[PDB]
């Protein structure tokens, strides 16, 4: 109604919040047996060597 | 893993509306009075129970029935987000509080008795007596989800 | 019109809004005012329909 | 009225002083459990009471006595400076835990039981028989009032 009383008005929202992150590992090893008299299998008669099992 | 959240609502200026703002003096729509922070039989520790808008009388205790209400709290140590005061009070202490009393507009959603009630028509009536403007009449808010 | 003794019997405007700064430098206020009415001079062409599923 | 302040003192390294590294293994010292991060009957979301030290079995039971005693307590979650889970696991619910039961010099001051008691004698042996070093060697602090 004209003349009386007004209105008002309200507000808004906050929030926050934290996380935490998760690890993931990995690793191997090399072993004398591994390479000793075992033939460079992709060949006819080259032997093994380290760095083709290291790639 | 559920997240640690914090959340706020609500302001100061929605138990306060308005003002009769005297040219002379500033604090006359105010009062201060002496209350009981903690109980005085719970530890240190325990938070507060005090929340803005609760009804104080006379003296600083607040009511639970009409025949006592005398003002409304609006003390600046007890606004959303203002908790940094657990445990720096011993248990009994009385700390100077600030109440409103005359010469203001109170909105009526948030005025509470101290266990958490409404105010009923007989506070109400007790509490215009002192010269305050009890509004209702409120727009409120509607966040996202709801179509308007 | 806007219900305030600056324009009482002027021409009517769509929205009015007031901020005013209370010069004590302790509290400010915004205030605003419309007014309006909508007529549906022939309310006999409008035909709802029901639908039934 | 009292003023807010917290304190810090102590880190990882006081309690596990000397560590035996695998050139092969990095992991070799460290075995992981479960364990009930909040007890059953704590309140909704409390706070935990676990500490970085306390001896427990291979179950993950904290140990009342030596024969309970397989390894000493050493996740990254409980040492003195850190403060994140609060609330953030459930009453009742596990998460995976670190132990370090091999290959160690390992404090003998820190170590405690369940109940915040000293470690005694037999627990002593029983943790020394898996292979790890318990020494009180340790030669203190002194920080202000007394000329060292």
């Amino acid at each position: 109604q004209r003349g009386g009383v007004r209105q008002h008005l309200a507000n808004d929202r906050k929030k926050i919040v934290n996380l935490n992150i998760p690890f993931f590992p990995l690793d191997r090893s090399i072993d004398r047996a591994d390479i000793q008299n075992f033939r460079e299998f992709g060949t006819e008669n080259a032997p093994a060597t380290v760095d083709a099992e290291v790639q | 893993a559920k997240a640690h959240v914090a959340t706020l609502e609500g302001n100061y200026s929605d138990i306060v509306l308005g003002r009769v703002v005297a040219f002379g003096d500033t604090g006359w729509n105010f009062k201060e009075v002496d209350m009981t922070f903690i109980a005085d039989d719970a530890d240190a520790d325990s938070k507060t129970t005090l929340f803005a808008g609760v009804l104080v009388g006379e003296d600083g205790t607040p009511a639970t029935a009409a025949a006592g209400v005398f003002g409304v709290l609006v003390d600046r140590k007890v606004l959303p987000g203002v908790d940094h005061y657990i445990g720096v009070f011993e248990p009994g202490e009385k700390v100077p509080m600030v109440l409103a009393v005359r010469g203001l507009t109170l909105n009526q959603l948030k005025l509470k008795y101290a266990d958490g009630t409404a105010i009923d028509a007989a506070g109400i009536q007790a509490l215009e007596a002192q010269g305050n403007q009890v509004t209702d009449k409120i727009v409120g808010t509607q966040f996202i989800g709801s179509v308007l | 019109p806007s219900d305030t003794l600056r324009d009482a019997n002027q021409a009517a405007q769509e929205l009015y809004v007031f901020f005013k700064e209370s010069n004590y430098l302790r509290e400010a206020k915004i205030e605003s005012e419309t007014s309006f009415l909508t007529v549906n001079n022939r309310p006999e062409l409008v035909v709802k329909s029901t639908g039934k599923f």
